[PDB]
C-alpha cells in the first residue's frame, strides 16, 4: 500500500490527478454555463 | 447571443463584440465585467499558485534530500498547503513586510561580471 | 437526597444527590460536569417560570371571556387599539417592542449580573417580599414544589402549542370534548399529528 | 431436573444439561440459549409470546364455539377488525391504537424495568404505596396482584407442575395461532369450519389438497 | 480469535495484517488494501458506517414491500423518491440540505473522534465527558448504547461479529436489490415470491436480462 | 487559556495554544496570526469591521424592524441612498463620498499614527487642548473619549468579558451583514422581510429552494417533480 501509494506520490501522477481535477472542473463549468464572455452576475 | 447582448458589450461595423480595458473607462460604462474583473481574478488565483509553490518550496527544503521532496511529492503536505493558501495575498504582504519573501544579495548566487 | 424516581429501580445518580426537586432522571447524561449542571440548573428554573407565565397568561384570557391566545397578539395586525382587563391601556406595537426590549435587556443584564451562583438561582431579598422560605425545610419544600408545577407548567404549554397548532379550537374548548367525547376526540382523530390515522 | 426430551436419543444440550426451569426438553439445536442473559430474556419472551397466543387462541375458539352453538353472535377474527371500525359505536383505529400503544409501553417498560433488575420495583413509595408488593419473585412470575386468588403459595412440586402446565398449554396455544394463521391463508375459512369439516371427512379436509400449502401436490393428484 | 481461524478460502495464507482480531477478519484482502494501522482504522470505519446504513436501508425496503405486498399503500424501493417529494411537505433542495446540515455534526464528529480517540467526549458538546467517547476504532457507545449489554468484553465481541457478518450480508442484499430490480423491474418481494412459486422455472436466467438471448433457438 | 474550540478533535495552532486574547478559539486554519504584529494589526481590523458592522446591522434591523411594524416610515437599506438622493435638499453623492472619505481620512490616519507608536496621540498640544485622553490603553481599545461613561474602568476579568462579549456579538453582526447582502442578492427583498418568510413557511423559503444560492439543484427539483 505504502508503496503504491509513493507512486501515486511521484510528480507524474500527481500532475495526471490535477490535469483530470482542472479539465473536469473547466469542462463542467462550460457544460453548465455554455459559452460566457464577460463577468454579469 | 442573448446573454452577449444586454449586458454592456458592444460591436463596431462587423457585429463581432469588442472589450475596453482602460479602468475608469470601463468604470464609467459598465464595462469593467469584461476584463477588469477577470484579470483581478486570474491575479488572484496566479498569487495562489505562486504562494501554495513558494509555501511547497520552502517547506521541503529543512530535510535530508529536499530534490527526494520535490521529485515525490508529499501529498498530505500540498493539499494542506492548498487548503491554505485561500488568504495569498495577506501572507505574501507579511513576508514582503518582514524581509523573509526576498533574499539579501550575499546569499544569492552570483554570475561572475 | 432523592424526592422521587422515575421508573423504580434505576441506575442511581451519583451527580444528582442535592438538588432539589430531583427525581433521579437524565440518562443522556446531559448533567455531568458542575459547572454546566449549574447552568443547566439555572436554564430548568428561568425556563419553568417562563413556562408559568405562558400557561397564565393563556388560562386567564381563556377563562375570562376575553378570547384564545393566538388571537390576543393577532391585533398589531388588525391595528385595533388593545384592552387588558378593561383598563384600555393605548400602547402602540412599537413603543411595546421598545419598551419591552429595553427592559427585558436591563432585567436579564441585571440577572446575569448575580455573582454567586445560589443567589442565580434564588437571590431573594428584593425579589421575596414576604419570604415564607426563611425556615430551610421549609425552603426545600417551596423549591420542590415549585420545580413540579414548573415542569407540570412546561408540559401544559409545549400541549397548548401542539393543540394549536394541530386544530384552532381552544384548549378549554378541548378539554370540554375530551370530557364529553374520550374516545372521539383526542390527538389520533385529527389526522394531522399522526399520518396515516 | 428435566421433564422430558423433545427427541429421545439426541443429545442435550450443555447449556439445557443441568439447568432448573419448567418446560425444559433439550430443544436447542441452535444453542441460541447459551447465554445465561440471553436464556433468561428468551424464557420471558418466549413466557410474554405464550400467554398473548392463549389469549389469542381463547377468544377465537370460545366466542367461535358459542356462535356455532348458536348463543352468540360474534363473527371470525380475520374480520373483526373490519366490523368493529364499521359498528354504531366505532372508536377510531387510531385512538384505539394509540391508548394500546400506550398501556403496553407503560406494562413493558414496568416489566422491563423488573428485568434488568430483579425486585427493583419494591421500593417504597414509587407507585402509589401498594409497589412494595410488586416485587418479582422469579423471572416472569413476579406474583402479588397478579395471583391475587393465592395458587402461588403451594407446594414447590405443586407450582412447578402448574408452570409446566402454563408453558405446555402456551406452547400449543402458540402453534395453534400460527395453524390458525396458515388456515386463513389457504383454506379462508374460520377454524370451527375447518375442525367440522374435518370431522365430517377427514381425508378431504387436508392440507395437501390445497395447493397454497404443498404445490406440486396437487400436480400429482391431477396427475393419477 | 486468531491464528487457527476459518478463512475466506480454506489453505490460502492469512495476510500479516489481518490477525484475526478484527470483527468478522476472515483474512480476505486479495489487493492488500488496510496494510497501514490508520488506513486499516479507516477502512474499519467505514465497513461499518456502511453495514450500518445498509442494514438500515435493507430493512427498510423489505417492510415497505412486505406492508405494500400485503395491502398497504406503500410504493416500491425503486423510484420512491418520485411520490415521496411529491407528497412532502417539504420539497427537493430544502430537504436534502437540511439533511445534510442536520448530517455534518454527527459526520464531523465521527471523523475527528476516529482521527484523534476519545477528543470529542471532553464536555464540549453540551457539557458531555464521560458519554461521547469512542471505546473502539469503530464502536463509540456510551450514550448510543443506552442499555449496557455490551459491557462485557465476550458479549462485546460476539456482539461485533454478529453486526459485521450481517453488515455483509445487508450490503449484498442492496447489491441484490439493485441488480434484481433492474431486471425483473419488480419488488424484492414479488421476486422472492415468483421464487417461491416455480423455483424450477424463474430464476436469474428466464428474466430475459444477466443472461443474453441472440439466437433464442 | 482558550475560551473554547472551534474544532473539537483538531489541534490548535501555535500561536494560539497558549495566547490570551479575548475571542479566541483556535480558528487559524491557515496559521495567519503567527507573527506578531501581523496578529495585533488583524486584531485591529477585525475590531475595526466587527463595530461598523454592528453599526450597519442596527441600523439595518431596527429602522426595518420599526418600518414593517409601521411606525417608521424609512425605505430599505439596498435603496436607501437612491430615495434619499432624489430628494429636494439632498446633498450631492459626490460631496457626501468626499466629506465621508476625508473624515474617515483624519479618523484612520490617527488610529495607524496610535497603531504603529502605541501611546503617541498624547503628544502636548496637538489637539486644541484635549489631546490628554488620546492615548491607546490597549491595541484596538484606546478609551478616554471613546469611553465616556466609565464602563471600561473595571475589574479585568469583567473587561475581558465585555471583551468578549464586544467580539462576539460584533462576529454575529459581520456574519448578518454577509447574510443581508447575500439573500438581499438572492430574494429582492428585506431582511425582515425574508425572515418573515422564513417564519410563516420555512420549507418552502429556504436558501435551497431558490436556484441563486445554489444554481442548477432547481432543474433537480423540476425533474424530480416531473
Ligand atoms: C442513500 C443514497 C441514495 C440512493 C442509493 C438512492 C436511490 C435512488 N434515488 Mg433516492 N437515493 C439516495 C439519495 C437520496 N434520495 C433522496 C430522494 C430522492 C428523490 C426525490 C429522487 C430519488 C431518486 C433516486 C433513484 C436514482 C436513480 C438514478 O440515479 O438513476 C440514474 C433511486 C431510487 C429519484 C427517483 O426516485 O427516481 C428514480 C429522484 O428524483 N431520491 C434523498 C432524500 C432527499 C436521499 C438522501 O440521501
Ligand atoms: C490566453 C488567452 C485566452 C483567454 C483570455 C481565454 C478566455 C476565454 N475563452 Mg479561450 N481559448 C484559449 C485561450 C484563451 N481563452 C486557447 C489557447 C484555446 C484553444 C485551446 C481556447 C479555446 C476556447 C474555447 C473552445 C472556448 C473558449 C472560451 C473562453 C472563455 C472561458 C471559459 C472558461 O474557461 O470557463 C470559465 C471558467 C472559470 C471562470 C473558472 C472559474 C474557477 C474558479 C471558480 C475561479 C473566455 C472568454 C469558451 C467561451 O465561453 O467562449 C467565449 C469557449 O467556448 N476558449
Ligand atoms: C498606463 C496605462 C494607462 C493608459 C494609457 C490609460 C489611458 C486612459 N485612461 Mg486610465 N488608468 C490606468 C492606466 C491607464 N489608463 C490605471 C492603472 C488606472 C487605475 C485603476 C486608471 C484609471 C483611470 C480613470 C479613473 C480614468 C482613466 C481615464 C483614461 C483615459 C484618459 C486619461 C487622461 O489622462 O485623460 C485614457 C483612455 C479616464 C477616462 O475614462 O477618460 C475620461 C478616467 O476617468 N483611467
Ligand atoms: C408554583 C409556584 C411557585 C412556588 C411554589 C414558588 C416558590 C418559591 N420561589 Mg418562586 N417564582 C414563581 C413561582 C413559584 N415560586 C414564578 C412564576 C416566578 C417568576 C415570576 C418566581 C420567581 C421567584 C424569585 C425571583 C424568587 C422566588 C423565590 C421563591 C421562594 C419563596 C417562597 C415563599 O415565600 O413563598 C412560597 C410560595 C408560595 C406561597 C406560592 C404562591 C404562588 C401564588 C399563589 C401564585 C398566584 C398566581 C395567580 C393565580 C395569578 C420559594 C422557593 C425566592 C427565593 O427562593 O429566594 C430565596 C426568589 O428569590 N421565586
Ligand atoms: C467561526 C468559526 C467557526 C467555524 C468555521 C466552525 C466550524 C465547525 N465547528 Mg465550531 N465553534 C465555533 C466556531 C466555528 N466553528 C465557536 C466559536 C464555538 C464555541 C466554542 C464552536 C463550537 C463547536 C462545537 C462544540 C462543535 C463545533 C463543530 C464544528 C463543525 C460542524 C460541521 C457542520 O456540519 O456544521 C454545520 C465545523 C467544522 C462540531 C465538530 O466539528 O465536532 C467535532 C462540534 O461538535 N463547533
Ligand atoms: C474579515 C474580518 C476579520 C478579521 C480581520 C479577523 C481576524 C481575526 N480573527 Mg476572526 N472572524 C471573522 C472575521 C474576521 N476575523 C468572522 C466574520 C468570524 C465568524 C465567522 C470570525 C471568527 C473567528 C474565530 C472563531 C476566531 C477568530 C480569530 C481571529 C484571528 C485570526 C487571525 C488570522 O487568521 O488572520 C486574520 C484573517 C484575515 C485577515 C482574513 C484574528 C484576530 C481567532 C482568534 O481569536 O485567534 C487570535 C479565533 O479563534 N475569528
Ligand atoms: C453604520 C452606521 C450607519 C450608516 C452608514 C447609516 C446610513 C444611513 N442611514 Mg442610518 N441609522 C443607523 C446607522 C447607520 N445608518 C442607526 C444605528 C440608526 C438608529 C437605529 C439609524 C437610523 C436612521 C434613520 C432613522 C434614518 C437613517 C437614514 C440613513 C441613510 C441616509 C443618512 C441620513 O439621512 O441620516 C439620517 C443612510 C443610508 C435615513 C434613511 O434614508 O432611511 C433609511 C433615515 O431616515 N438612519
Ligand atoms: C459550485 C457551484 C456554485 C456556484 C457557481 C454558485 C454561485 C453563486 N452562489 Mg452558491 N452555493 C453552492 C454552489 C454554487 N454557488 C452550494 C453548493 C451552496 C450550499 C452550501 C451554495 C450556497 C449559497 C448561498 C447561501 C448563497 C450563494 C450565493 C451565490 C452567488 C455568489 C457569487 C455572486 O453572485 O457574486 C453565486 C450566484 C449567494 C447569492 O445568492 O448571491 C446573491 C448566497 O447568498 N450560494
Ligand atoms: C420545549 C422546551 C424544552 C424541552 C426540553 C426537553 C425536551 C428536554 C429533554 C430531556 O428531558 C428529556 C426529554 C429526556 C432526557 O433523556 C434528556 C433531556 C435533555 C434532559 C422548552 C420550551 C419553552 C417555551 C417557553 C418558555 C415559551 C414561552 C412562551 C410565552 C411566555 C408566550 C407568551 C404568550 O402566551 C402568552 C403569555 C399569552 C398569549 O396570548 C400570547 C403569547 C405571546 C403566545
Ligand atoms: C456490496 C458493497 C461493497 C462491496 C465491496 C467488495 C466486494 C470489495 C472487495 C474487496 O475489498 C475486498 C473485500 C478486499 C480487497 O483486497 C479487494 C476488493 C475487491 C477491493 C457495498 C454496498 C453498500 C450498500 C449500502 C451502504 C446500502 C445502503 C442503502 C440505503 C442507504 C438505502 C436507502 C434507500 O434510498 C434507497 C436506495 C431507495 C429507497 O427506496 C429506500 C431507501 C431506504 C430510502
Amino acid at each position: 500500500m505504502k508503496d503504491f501509494t509513493t507512486y501515486l506520490s511521484t510528480a507524474p501522477v500527481v500532475g495526471l490527478g490535477w490535469a483530470i481535477f482542472t479539465s473536469g472542473l473547466l469542462i463542467e463549468i462550460n457544460r453548465f454555463f455554455p459559452d460566457p464572455l464577460v463577468f454579469s452576475f | 447571443f442573448k446573454n452577449y447582448a444586454k449586458a454592456g458589450l458592444l460591436c463596431g461595423n462587423d457585429g463581432l463584440p469588442h472589450l475596453i480595458s482602460d479602468p475608469g473607462l470601463a468604470l464609467r460604462f459598465n464595462h469593467a465585467g469584461e476584463v477588469f474583473i477577470p484579470t483581478f481574478g486570474f491575479l488572484y488565483v496566479a498569487g495562489y499558485i505562486g504562494h501554495v509553490g513558494r509555501q511547497y518550496i520552502i517547506k521541503s527544503k529543512e530535510d535530508a534530500k529536499p530534490t527526494d521532496k520535490e521529485i515525490i511529492l508529499d501529498v498530505p503536505l500540498a493539499l494542506q498547503l492548498a487548503f491554505q493558501g485561500w488568504a495569498w495575498p495577506l501572507a505574501a504582504i507579511q513576508e514582503l513586510r518582514n524581509g523573509s519573501l526576498l533574499e539579501k544579495d550575499e546569499n544569492i548566487t552570483v554570475s561572475p561580471r | 437526597q432523592r424526592a422521587g424516581n422515575f421508573a423504580p429501580g434505576s441506575e442511581p445518580k451519583e451527580y444528582l444527590n442535592d438538588l432539589p426537586g430531583n427525581f433521579n432522571f437524565d440518562p443522556l447524561e446531559l448533567g455531568k460536569e458542575k459547572g454546566t449542571l449549574q447552568r443547566y440548573r439555572e436554564a430548568e428554573l428561568i425556563h419553568c417560570r417562563w413556562a408559568m407565565l405562558g400557561a397564565a397568561g393563556c388560562l386567564a384570557v381563556e377563562v375570562l371571556g376575553l378570547g384564545n391566545w393566538y388571537d390576543a397578539p393577532l391585533w398589531a395586525v388588525t391595528g385595533d387599539k388593545p384592552t387588558w382587563f378593561g383598563i384600555e391601556v393605548p400602547f402602540d406595537i412599537a413603543t411595546i417592542l421598545g419598551v419591552e426590549v429595553v427592559a427585558m435587556a436591563v432585567a436579564e443584564g441585571l440577572r446575569n449580573d448575580n455573582q454567586d451562583m445560589e443567589k442565580r438561582l434564588y437571590p431573594g431579598g428584593a425579589f421575596d417580599p414576604l419570604g415564607f422560605s426563611k425556615d430551610p425545610k421549609s425552603f426545600e419544600d417551596k423549591k420542590l414544589k415549585e420545580l413540579k408545577n414548573g415542569r407540570l407548567a412546561m408540559v401544559a404549554c409545549l400541549g397548548f402549542a401542539g393543540q394549536h397548532a394541530a386544530t384552532g379550537k381552544p384548549i378549554l374548548e378541548a378539554l370540554g370534548d375530551h370530557l364529553s367525547s374520550p374516545f372521539f376526540n383526542n390527538f389520533a382523530t385529527n389526522g394531522v399529528s399522526v399520518p396515516g390515522v | 431436573n428435566m421433564n422430558g426430551n423433545w427427541l429421545p436419543g439426541s443429545q442435550t444440550p450443555a447449556h439445557l444439561k443441568d439447568l432448573k426451569m419448567a418446560g425444559n426438553f433439550g430443544f436447542d439445536p441452535l444453542n441460541l440459549g447459551a447465554e445465561p442473559e440471553a436464556l433468561r430474556w428468551y424464557q420471558q419472551a418466549e413466557l410474554v409470546h405464550s400467554r398473548t397466543a392463549m389469549m389469542a387462541v381463547a377468544g377465537i375458539l370460545i366466542p367461535g364455539l358459542f356462535t356455532k352453538l348458536g348463543a352468540l353472535n360474534v363473527p371470525q377474527w380475520y374480520e373483526a377488525g373490519k366490523v368493529y371500525i364499521e359498528g354504531e359505536g366505532a372508536i377510531p383505529f387510531g385512538t384505539l391504537l394509540m391508548s394500546t400503544l400506550f398501556s403496553y409501553a407503560f406494562v413493558e417498560g414496568k416489566r422491563w424495568q423488573d428485568f434488568r433488575n430483579p425486585g427493583s420495583q419494591a421500593e417504597p413509595g414509587t407507585f402509589f404505596g401498594l409497589e412494595g408488593m410488586f416485587k418479582g419473585t422469579d423471572n416472569g412470575y413476579p406474583g402479588g396482584i397478579f395471583d391475587p386468588l393465592g395458587y402461588s403459595k403451594t407446594s414447590p412440586e405443586k407450582l412447578d407442575e402448574l408452570k409446566l402446565k402454563e408453558i405446555k398449554n402456551g406452547r400449543l396455544a402458540m402453534v395453534a395461532f400460527l395453524g390458525f394463521a396458515g388456515q386463513y391463508s389457504a383454506t379462508g375459512k374460520g377454524p370451527i369450519d375447518n375442525l367440522a369439516d374435518h370431522l365430517a371427512d377427514p381425508w378431504h379436509n387436508t392440507f395437501a389438497e390445497n395447493g397454497v400449502s404443498v404445490p406440486g401436490l396437487s400436480a400429482v393428484e391431477q396427475a393419477a | 480469535a486468531g491464528a487457527d481461524r476459518p478463512l475466506w478460502s480454506p489453505g490460502s495464507q492469512p495476510p500479516a495484517w489481518l490477525d484475526g482480531s478484527l470483527a468478522g477478519d476472515y483474512g480476505f484482502d486479495p489487493l492488500h488494501l488496510s496494510e497501514e494501522p490508520e488506513m486499516r482504522k479507516w477502512m474499519v470505519q467505514a465497513e461499518l458506517v456502511h453495514a450500518r446504513w445498509a442494514m438500515l436501508g435493507v430493512a427498510g425496503i423489505l417492510f415497505t414491500s412486505i406492508a405494500a405486498k400485503n395491502g398497504a399503500p406503500f410504493p416500491d424501493w425503486y423510484d420512491a423518491g418520485k411520490e415521496a417529494i411529491k407528497t412532502s411537505p417539504a420539497p427537493l433542495g430544502s430537504l436534502i440540505f437540511t439533511e445534510l446540515l442536520l448530517f455534518g455534526w454527527v459526520e464531523t464528529k465521527r471523523l475527528y473522534d476516529l482521527r484523534n480517540p476519545g477528543s470529542q467526549g471532553d464536555g464540549s458538546f453540551l457539557g458531555i465527558t464521560d458519554g461521547l467517547k469512542g471505546k473502539e476504532n469503530g464502536y463509540p457507545g456510551g450514550l448510543f448504547d443506552p442499555m449496557g449489554m455490551s459491557k462485557n468484553e465476550a458479549s462485546f465481541k460476539e456482539a461485533k461479529v454478529k453486526e459485521i457478518k450481517n453488515g455483509r450480508l445487508a450490503m449484498l442484499a442492496f447489491v441484490g436489490f439493485i441488480a434484481q430490480h433492474h431486471a425483473t423491474h419488480k419488488s424484492p418481494i414479488d421476486n422472492l415470491v415468483d421464487h417461491v412459486a416455480d423455483p424450477f422455472h424463474v430464476t436469474f436466467a428466464t428474466n430475459g436480462v444477466s443472461v443474453p438471448h441472440f439466437t433464442e433457438f
